[PDB]
């Protein structure tokens, strides 16, 4: 054999994750998409109580 | 070898931690309950006054 011209080794292949961040859907992430409806319902109910 | 290496349980819950999991309603339902209780208390107090 001659001298090695190209050195190499064992590496790791991943799925290469990108910045796949949605838009308006990212806003209502942290609490729920269903507790907010009960919040608005209690809002209009308390307004009914005040009126 | 035959307990820690052979086994099927990785003893590291330090990497790959708890991902984003939204707030449950269990922390919110007891607040809803005291809300409804305060509403009913205020209704009955307003009616008797």
């Amino acid at each position: 054999f001659s001298k090695p011209f190209m050195s190499l080794g064992i590496s790791i292949m991943i799925k290469k994750p990108q910045k796949s961040k949605p838009g308006v859907f990212s806003f209502l992430d942290p609490l729920a998409y269903e507790i907010w409806m009960c919040i608005v319902f209690a809002y209009i109910g308390v307004s009914v109580v005040l009126f | 070898k035959w307990w820690y290496d052979k086994g099927e349980c990785g003893a590291k819950d330090s990497g790959s931690k708890e991902k984003t999991s939204a707030l449950s309603l269990s922390n919110v339902a007891g607040v809803f309950y005291i809300l409804v209780g305060g509403l009913g208390l205020a209704m009955l107090v307003a009616l008797i006054e």
